C-alpha cells in the first residue's frame, strides 16, 4: 500500500495546476480519497474528498470552485486541479485514503506529499497547549476539546488521532476516540466524553516524539486542531 | 324519458359491481401471484384502466343523463371528453398489450425472462398513446346554445366521419384484429404440437374473450356507424330511444366483464 | 477382515458408550428449568424490553 | 452521520443487480447417471456450458457426492431439466438404472423437474440383438405398436427391443407423475452429435409448457 | 467371529436401553407441569434483507450481534449490517452452490463451502480493502453440510462424506477426523466452552464428540428420519434436534436420554433449522411450510408462529443478546424479528 | 357515446 503524489513547485500567483497521486497496493476502486493541507510551520487542513463511485464530492469553503477534484479508477490515479491560487495554498498537500463501513478504519494510510509555492457553522477543536515537555518512559495526556458533542445518536464519538513524526507523513492512531488503528502499538489509548478528549501514551519512546493532530468526522468539513508537539 | 331514468340506474348499478369486481381482483392478484410476476403487472394495469374507467366513465353517463345540458361549461366539457376517450382507449391499448404479452409467451417461450422489461415499455407506449390519441377531444367539442356535442366544431360531415371511423379503427377494430392473430397464432402453435386438454382450455378461453369482447362493442358501434354514415337516422328518429340508451351501455359492460375473463 | 475390523471397532464404542455415569432424567429437567428461570429476565425475546433499548426500533 | 455506508451498500446493490442481470438467461441443466451411461460425451462437482441458437446451457454433473441424493438434489430443485443417460446395452443393470430413474422422478423437490432421458450406446443394443443377450425382464408379452416409427433399416428385433425399453422408463414415467412434469425419451450414441439440438427443443418444450401453467392457458 | 462379535454389539445395545430405562424416573413434562406458560410470542419482521437474488442456504451471525453473514445459491456471501440493513461486504465465490456459513468469533474471518467439498476462509480484514479467500480447505469427498468456527486457527467441518473434521487453517490439515455416523452427517453446534461439539446426520442420530480427544462420547438414537438442524442449549447440557419428520427433540447429555418432543399433528413437513433463545426458554424452529415456529422449551407448546417467508425457511439464527432473530428463506430474504 | 348522436345527453 503506497501512495505518490506528483506535482508541486513554483507557481505565481493566479496560475494553475493539477496535482496526481498513484495508488499501488489496495483496491482503489473501493475507497474514497481526501485531498489534505499542512502549511508550513503549520498545522493540517482538509482540502477536498471524493468518494467511491465518484458519487459524492466535498470542498472546503476555502477552496470551492478553484479547487475541483477528480479520479481515474482504471489505472488507479487521483487528481486536484487547482484553477486559480494565492500564497495561502502553499503548503505540502497529502492524499489520504478512507474505506467506509460498520468497523472501518477510516483515514489509515496517507501520502508522502507534494510542496506546493505560490511565489462560521464549521466544529472548532482546540488542543490546549503548543508542546508539552516528556521524558521517556513516563506516560503523557494529550487533550483535545469540541465546540460541538461528536456523539452522534448512533453511540459513534466521531475523533481521530494522527501522529506526524519529523520529516514524515500523518499515521492514525485511533479513529473513534477509543479503537486502536492497525499497526499501532498498545501504549496508546484514547477516551472521551463526547465534548472533551484525552490520548495517553503509556511510555514514551523516540517514535512518540512528534506532533499529535485531532480531528471531527461528524460534519463533513472535517476540522483539525493546532497539534501538541512532543518533543525532548 | 323513462328509459333514461332506467339507464341511470343500470350505470349506477354497473358502477357498484365494476368497483367491487376490480378491487377484488386486485386484491386477489397479491394471492395468485403473491410471488411478483409480470402477469400482476400486465393485470393490474388493465385494472388500472378499467378503474379509471370507472370512475370517469360513469359519473359522467349519469351526471349527463339526468343533466341533459352541460352545466360544466366549455372547458369542463373538452378536459372531461378528453379523459373518457383515453380511459377507453387505455382500457383497449392495455387488453392488447396482453394479448401481445400471451402470443410472445407461448410463440417465444424462451424470452418470458425478457417478458418483464418488454411488457414495461409497451405499457408505458400504451398509456402515452392513450392520451395522445385523446388530444383532439379539447378541440372538437365546443359548448352549444340549446350540452356539448362536435357539431360546432367540424367545418364538413366528411370531417367529424372519418374522425369518429379514426376512433373506430383505434378502439375496436385494431384490438380485435390483434386479438384474433394473436390467439390464432397462439392455437396453430399449440396444435402443431396434456396438449389436448391444453388446447381445449385455450379456445375456450379465446373464443370467449373475442366474442364477448365483439358482442360487448358491436351494438355501441353498430349504432355508431349508423349514425356516423347516415346522420338522417336520428332526424326521422327510426331508432327509439330506449333502444339507444340500452344500447350504449354495453361498451362499459365490458368495463365489468374485464376483470372476470381476465382475472378468474 | 474388514468386517471383523469394523465390528470391533463398533463394540469398543459401545463399550466406552456403556461406562458413562449418567444422572437421573429428574436432575436433568431440573436443572435446565434452573437455568431458564435464572436468566429469564436477560431474554428479549421471551419479555418484549422497551421500544428504546430495542436497537432494531 | 455515515452515509458512506449506505451509499457503499447502494454500489454492491448496483452490482449483484448488475450479476443477476448477466445470469438469468442461462438455462440450468442437472446431468445424472450411473458409471457405465457415457454422461460426460452427451455434450461434446463439474460444470459444462454450451449454446444452441444463441440459448446458453449450463450443465452440472455432480461427480463426487452422495447416493441417496436426497440430501443434495434440493440444491437442483429450481433447474430447468434433470439429464438422465441409461446404458442400454447393459440389460443386468438396467433394473438398476429403472430404480434410479423411480427415485429420481417421485423426489419431492423434482415434482415440477422434467426429465430428458437418453437410452445411450444404442449401437451397442443393436450388436447384442446377439441371441445370447437374451432379455431379463418378462419381454415376451410386448410386441411393436402400430405406431411405430423405426429408423430406416432397423431390423425389428432391434426397435422392438428399443421400444420395450422406452416404454419401460415412460411407464415408471407416467405411473406417478401428476402431469406437472414430463418426461422426454431419446435414443443416442457415443458419435450422435444432434444431442444439443435435442436438449434445446426439449427445454423450449418445458418453458412452453411453465407457460401455459403461468397463464392458466 | 461375525456372530460373536455382533450379539456383543446387540448385548451392549440392550445394556444402554435398560440403563436409560432405569434413569428414567419422571418426564420433563410432569416437572415442568408447575412452571407458568409463556404466553403469545407476538414478533414482527422489524428487518427484512432485499440483495440476494437466488436461495439463501445459510446464515450466521457474528458475536457482536449487529453484523450478519449470508450465503445464497447465486454465488454470493453478503455480510449486513442488521442495524442498518446497509451491506459491509458482498465476496463473490468460485462455486454457487453453497450450504454452508459461519462467521468467526473474533470477527476477522468468514467461512463458506457446499459441493465443492472445500471449505473456504476468507479474510475481511485486509489491509488491500477487499475480501480475500484466505485459505482452501480440501481434504473431505462430500459435499459440506455446516462449519463452525472454534477460533481464528481452527474450523469444524461437517461433510456427506460420514465424517467430520477439526482443521488448522494456518497448515491446511485436517488435526482431527470424526469417522463414526454412518450416514450424511447433515449439521452440527459447538458448545459454548467449545471443547465439545454434537453432529445430527441423516442415519436419524446425533453424537456427541470431543474435540481434542477425538471420539464419540454418546449417540443419541430418538428419531425417525434425518437430523437437517442442530443446536445446543446455552449452557451446554442439553442440545435440540430437528428432523425431517416434523418433529423435534431435546437431549440431555448427562442423563443421555430423550427429554421432551415438539411435535404438532397440523405440521408434516420437517424442520429446516433449530435455534435457542438466550435464556434456553424458547425454541425456534423453522420448517418447509414456509413458516417459523416458537416452541415453549419446557412445555412443548407452541408459543408462536413467525410467517413472513413464502418459501422454505432455510435458516435461522439467534443473537448472542437475544435481541434478535434472523430468518433466511428460499426467497431470496433475510427476515430480522423482535 | 364518445360521439355527438343527437345532443341526447352521453
Amino acid at each position: 500500500v503506497q501512495l505518490v503524489e506528483s506535482g508541486g513547485g513554483l507557481v505565481q500567483p493566479g496560475g494553475s495546476r493539477k496535482l496526481s497521486c498513484s495508488a499501488s497496493g489496495f483496491a482503489f476502486s473501493s475507497f474514497g480519497m481526501h485531498w489534505v493541507r499542512q502549511a508550513p510551520e503549520k498545522g493540517l487542513e482538509w482540502v477536498a474528498y471524493i468518494s467511491s463511485g465518484s458519487g459524492t464530492i466535498y470542498y472546503a469553503d476555502t477552496v470551492k470552485g478553484r479547487f475541483t477534484i477528480s479520479r481515474d479508477d482504471p489505472k488507479n490515479t487521483l487528481f486536484l486541479q487547482m484553477t486559480s491560487l494565492r500564497s495561502e495554498d502553499t503548503a505540502m498537500y497529502y492524499c489520504v485514503r478512507s474505506i467506509y463501513y460498520y468497523g472501518s478504519s477510516p483515514f489509515d494510510f496517507w501520502g508522502q506529499g507534494t510542496t506546493l509555492t505560490v511565489s462560521s457553522a464549521d466544529i472548532v477543536m482546540t488542543q490546549a497547549t503548543s508542546s508539552v515537555p516528556v521524558t521517556p518512559g513516563e506516560s503523557v495526556s494529550i487533550s483535545c476539546r469540541s465546540s460541538k458533542s461528536l456523539l452522534h445518536s448512533n453511540g459513534n464519538t466521531y475523533l481521530y488521532w494522527f501522529l506526524q513524526r519529523p520529516g514524515q507523513s500523518p499515521q492514525l492512531l485511533i479513529y473513534r476516540m477509543s479503537n486502536l488503528a492497525s499497526g499501532v502499538p498498545d501504549r496508546f489509548s484514547g477516551s472521551g466524553s463526547g465534548t472533551a478528549f484525552t490520548l495517553t501514551i503509556s511510555r514514551l519512546e523516540a517514535e512518540d516524539v512528534g506532533v499529535y493532530y485531532c480531528m471531527q468526522h461528524l460534519e463533513y468539513p472535517l476540522t483539525f486542531g493546532a497539534g501538541t508537539k512532543l518533543e525532548l | 324519458s323513462t328509459a333514461a331514468k332506467i339507464r341511470v340506474a343500470i350505470t349506477c348499478v354497473l358502477f357498484i359491481f365494476s368497483a367491487c369486481f376490480n378491487i377484488a381482483a386486485l386484491w386477489t392478484i397479491t394471492y395468485k401471484y403473491k410471488k411478483k410476476s409480470h402477469i400482476r403487472i400486465l393485470i393490474i394495469n388493465l385494472v388500472a384502466a378499467d378503474l379509471f374507467i370507472t370512475l370517469v366513465v360513469m359519473p359522467l353517463d349519469a351526471v349527463w343523463n339526468v343533466t341533459l345540458q352541460w352545466y360544466a361549461g366549455d372547458l369542463a366539457c373538452r378536459v372531461l371528453m378528453f379523459l373518457k376517450l383515453a380511459a377507453m382507449y387505455s382500457s383497449a391499448f392495455v387488453t392488447v398489450v396482453i394479448s401481445l404479452d400471451r402470443q410472445a409467451a407461448i410463440l417465444n417461450p424462451l424470452g418470458i425472462g425478457d417478458a418483464k422489461k418488454k411488457n414495461k415499455i409497451m405499457l408505458c407506449v400504451a398509456w402515452f398513446l392513450s392520451y395522445l390519441l385523446a388530444i383532439p377531444q379539447l378541440f372538437v367539442f365546443h359548448t352549444v346554445s340549446r350540452q356539448c356535442a362536435t357539431v360546432g366544431s367540424f367545418q364538413a360531415h366528411w370531417q367529424e366521419t372519418i374522425y369518429n371511423m379514426f376512433t373506430f379503427f383505434c378502439l375496436f377494430l385494431l384490438p380485435l384484429l390483434i386479438m384474433v392473430s394473436c390467439y390464432t397464432r397462439i392455437l396453430m402453435e399449440i396444435s402443431h404440437k396434456n396438449i389436448p386438454r391444453a388446447r381445449m382450455r385455450t379456445l375456450k378461453m379465446s373464443l370467449v374473450i373475442v366474442l364477448t369482447f365483439i358482442v360487448c362493442w358491436t351494438p355501441y358501434y353498430l349504432l355508431g356507424i349508423w349514425y356516423w354514415f347516415s346522420p338522417e337516422m336520428l332526424t326521422e328518429e327510426k331508432v327509439p330511444p330506449s333502444l339507444s340508451h340500452i344500447l350504449f351501455l354495453f361498451g362499459l359492460l365490458n368495463t365489468c366483464l374485464d376483470p372476470i375473463i381476465y382475472g378468474l | 477382515t474388514a468386517s471383523i475390523a469394523q465390528a470391533r471397532k463398533l463394540v469398543e464404542q459401545l463399550k466406552m458408550e456403556a461406562n458413562i455415569d449418567r444422572i437421573k432424567v429428574s436432575k436433568a429437567a431440573a436443572d435446565l428449568m434452573a437455568y431458564c428461570e435464572a436468566h429469564a429476565k436477560e431474554d428479549p425475546l421471551l419479555t418484549p424490553v422497551p421500544a428504546s433499548e430495542n436497537p432494531f426500533r | 452521520e455515515d452515509k458512506a455506508a449506505a451509499e457503499r451498500s447502494k454500489m454492491i446493490d448496483k452490482n449483484l443487480r448488475e450479476d443477476g442481470e448477466k445470469a438469468r438467461r442461462t438455462l440450468r441443466l442437472l446431468l445424472l447417471g450411473a458409471d457405465n451411461s457415457g454422461k460426460s460425451t452427451i455434450v461434446k462437482i463439474f460444470e459444462t456450458k454450451f449454446q444452441v441458437d444463441k440459448v446458453n446451457f449450463h450443465m452440472f454433473d455432480v461427480g463426487g457426492q452422495r447416493d441417496e441424493r436426497r440430501k443434495w438434489i434440493q440444491c437442483f430443485n429450481d433447474v430447468t431439466a434433470i439429464i438422465f443417460v441409461v446404458d442400454s446395452s447393459d440389460y443386468n443393470r438396467l433394473q438398476e438404472a429403472l430404480n434410479d430413474f423411480k427415485s429420481i422422478w417421485n423426489n419431492r423437490w423434482l415434482r415440477t423437474i422434467s426429465v430428458i432421458l437418453f437410452l445411450n450406446k444404442q449401437d451397442l443394443l443393436a450388436e447384442k440383438v446377439s441371441k445370447i443377450e437374451d432379455y431379463f425382464p418378462e419381454f415376451a408379452r410386448y410386441t411393436t405398436p402400430e405406431d411405430a416409427t423405426p429408423e430406416p433399416g432397423e431390423d425389428p428385433r432391434v426397435t422392438r427391443a428399443k421400444y420395450f425399453i422406452r416404454k419401460e422408463f415412460v411407464d415408471i414415467s407416467t405411473a406417478s407423475g401428476d402431469g406437472r412434469h414430463i418426461c422426454y425419451p431419446h435414443f443416442t450414441c457415443a458419435v450422435d452429435t444432434e444431442n444439443a439440438r435435442r436438449i434445446f427443443n426439449d427445454c423450449k418444450d418445458i418453458i412452453l409448457q411453465m407457460n401455459l401453467r403461468e397463464y392458466n392457458l | 467371529e461375525l456372530d460373536q462379535l455382533r450379539q456383543e454389539a446387540e448385548q451392549l445395545k440392550n445394556q444402554i436401553r435398560d440403563a436409560r430405562k432405569a434413569c428414567a424416573d419422571a418426564t420433563l413434562s410432569q416437572i415442568t407441569n408447575n412452571i407458568d406458560p409463556v404466553g403469545r410470542i407476538q414478533m414482527r419482521t422489524r428487518r427484512t434483507l432485499r440483495g440476494h437474488l437466488a436461495k439463501i442456504y445459510a446464515m450466521h451471525w457474528g458475536t457482536d450481534s449487529r453484523l450478519l453473514v449470508s450465503a445464497s445459491q447465486d454465488g454470493k456471501l453478503i455480510i449486513w449490517d442488521s442495524y442498518t440493513t446497509n451491506k459491509v461486504h458482498a465476496i463473490p465465490l468460485r462455486s454457487s452452490w453453497v450450504m454452508t456459513c459461519a462467521y468467526a468469533p473474533s470477527g476477522n474471518y468468514v467461512a463458506c463451502g457446499g459441493l465443492d467439498n472445500i471449505c473456504s476462509i476468507y479474510n475481511l480484514k485486509t489491509r488491500e480493502g477487499n475480501v480475500r479467500v484466505s485459505r482452501e480447505l480440501a481434504g473431505h469427498t462430500g459435499y459440506l453440510s455446516c462449519c463452525r468456527f472454534l477460533d481464528d486457527n481452527q474450523i469444524v467441518t461437517s461433510s456427506g462424506d460420514t465424517t467430520c473434521a477439526l482443521w488448522d487453517i494456518e497448515t491446511g490439515q485436517q488435526t482431527t477426523t470424526f469417522t463414526g455416523h454412518t450416514g450424511d452427517v447433515m449439521s452440527l453446534s459447538l458448545a459454548p466452552d467449545t471443547r465439545l461439539f454434537v453432529s445430527g446426520a441423516c442415519d436419524a442420530s446425533a453424537k456427541l464428540w470431543d474435540v481434542r480427544e477425538g471420539m464419540c462420547r454418546q449417540t443419541f438414537t430418538g428419531h425417525e428420519s434425518d437430523i437437517n438442524a442442530i443446536c445446543f442449549f446455552p449452557n451446554g447440557n442439553a442440545f435440540a434436534t430437528g428432523s425431517d419428520d416434523a418433529t423435534c427433540r431435546l437431549f440431555d447429555l448427562r442423563a443421555d436420554q430423550e427429554l421432551m418432543t415438539y411435535s404438532h399433528d397440523n405440521i408434516i413437513c420437517g424442520i429446516t433449522s433449530v435455534s435457542f433463545s438466550k435464556s434456553g426458554r424458547l425454541l425456534l424452529a423453522g420448517y418447509d411450510d414456509f413458516n417459523c415456529n416458537v416452541w415453549d422449551a419446557l412445555k412443548a407448546d407452541r408459543a408462536g408462529v413467525l410467517a413472513g417467508h413464502d418459501n422454505r425457511v432455510s435458516c435461522l439464527g439467534v443473537t448472542d443478546d437475544g435481541m434478535a432473530v434472523a430468518t433466511g428463506s428460499w426467497d431470496s430474504f433475510l427476515k430480522i424479528w423482535n | 357515446q364518445h360521439w355527438s348522436y343527437g345532443l341526447r345527453p352521453g
